[PDB]
């Protein structure tokens, strides 16, 4: 029943900034432990007993607080540090966590490369049509895609998704699908994803044309 | 060392009860407690329960009316049960050993009446030194989750496997792409390895550049 309140929700440091992130508790608590999450893993156990290192996490991390206050602190923020951190208390029969603080390394600007998939005839034979755009290792996170057939704006029947932050050169990927009948995408010739970004000084379009091989 | 895995359904229809084994390896079931732990798509960490060495058992006061814990320490198991299921409980579920310092890998449980459905995978080929990218779509497939790895593993370097959407079908579509150097279209073999472990479908698929 002990509420963990944690702040800032998400937070961005440059490399060798110092970086501190805050759990409050709604009432008193003996330890504070904290763990790391990065994407698609289970959640690493990172600081426990408010102040102790798990073996191998490196000595720019540390944790401090006593009462109803605690924080965690890196001396100097590397990029194999963006992740989400949870804070964790047990000092009653319910065991609870903070909501997380997610935190994302600030790096330069890198402009998207552009890729552009026409469907598979393997997937044109089952009956679907699917154009793909991808947008590959880019920084910051903020994009626009848009698609064009025949320089007709796509307006609903297209998706995407993005990847958490490369733990290696801090940059994120964009997939987008359109999705069209066969007949649809057979009466059409030329398919367009077009990208804007703040690393292009104007939007870049990618393109093919249907049936050129 | 000490490890944790989860076996469960994957899908389960809200009629029924969420039923997850635990099997543990490298502690005394009998000295140590075991918890469940559980995260929604998307979201934050909630605490279920435990289980105690000597079988006593604690819960989350919120779900204590729903959820049920055992265990048989002679099998190193542990068991999860919870009932009064809805959409909602769709969640990534975890056991977690002594200390809270060993995680099993997690299963995704996924709440739904609806079917399993296995995907179709669809090469995405690199277009007609110079840098090439090229992956596969895994489109159509129920529930989550998708796997996708590159020449069985070989390749891991500037691999990159997106978020699953759901589409207005009711069924999710997921890519995985890669790139490499253009010189290497000619003479390496690309192969997406697929796994989707709610329906045990499993696809290997070749990408090439189209001839």
């Amino acid at each position: 029943q002990i509420v963990l309140t944690q702040s800032p929700a998400i937070m961005s440091a440059s490399p060798g900034e110092k970086v501190t992130m805050t759990c409050s508790a709604s009432s008193s608590v003996s330890y504070m432990h904290w763990y790391q999450q990065k994407s698609g893993t289970s959640p690493k156990r990172w600081i426990y007993d408010t102040s102790k290192l798990t073996s191998g996490v490196p000595a720019r991390f540390s944790g401090s607080g006593s009462g109803t206050s605690y924080s965690l602190t890196i001396s100097s923020m590397e990029a194999e540090d963006a992740a989400t951190y949870y804070c964790q208390q047990w000092s009653s029969n319910t065991l609870t966590f903070g909501a997380g603080t997610k935190l994302e390394l600030k790096r330069t600007v890198a402009a998207p490369s552009v890729f552009i998939f026409p469907p598979s005839d393997e997937q044109l034979k089952s009956g679907t049509a699917s154009v793909v755009c991808l947008l590959n290792n880019f920084y910051p996170r903020e994009a626009k895609v848009q698609w064009k057939v025949d320089n007709a704006l796509q307006s609903g029947n297209s998706q995407e998704s993005v990847t958490e932050q490369d733990s290696k050169d801090s940059t994120y990927s964009l997939s987008s699908t359109l999705t069209l009948s066969k007949a649809d995408y057979e009466k059409h010739k030329v398919y367009a994803c077009e990208v804007t970004h703040q690393g292009l000084s104007s939007p870049v379009t990618k393109s093919f044309n249907r049936g050129e091989c | 060392e000490v490890q944790l895995q989860e076996s469960g359904p994957g899908l389960v229809a809200p009629s029924q009860s969420l039923s997850i084994t635990c099997t543990v390896s490298g502690f005394s079931l009998i000295s140590y407690g075991v918890s469940w732990v559980r995260q929604p798509p998307g979201k934050g960490l909630e605490w279920l329960g435990v289980i105690w060495g000597d079988g006593s058992t604690n819960y989350h006061s919120t779900l204590i009316s729903r959820l049920s814990i055992n265990k048989d320490n002679s099998k190193s198991q542990v068991f999860l049960k919870l009932n009064s299921l809805q959409t909602d409980d769709t969640a990534t579920y975890y056991c977690v050993g002594p200390r809270f310092a060993y995680w099993g890998q997690g299963t995704l449980v996924t709440v739904s009446a609806a079917s399993t459905k296995g995907p179709s995978v669809f090469p995405l080929a690199p277009s007609s030194g110079g840098t090439a990218a090229l992956g596969c779509l895994v489109k159509d497939y129920f529930p989550e989750p998708v796997t996708v790895s590159w020449n069985s593993g070989a390749l891991t370097s500037g691999v990159h496997t997106f978020p699953a959407v759901l589409q207005s079908s009711g069924l999710y579509s997921l890519s995985s792409v890669v790139t490499v150097p253009s010189s290497s279209l000619g003479t390496q073999t690309y192969i997406c390895n697929v796994n989707h472990k709610p329906s045990n479908t499993k696809v290997d698929k070749r990408v090439e550049p189209k001839s």
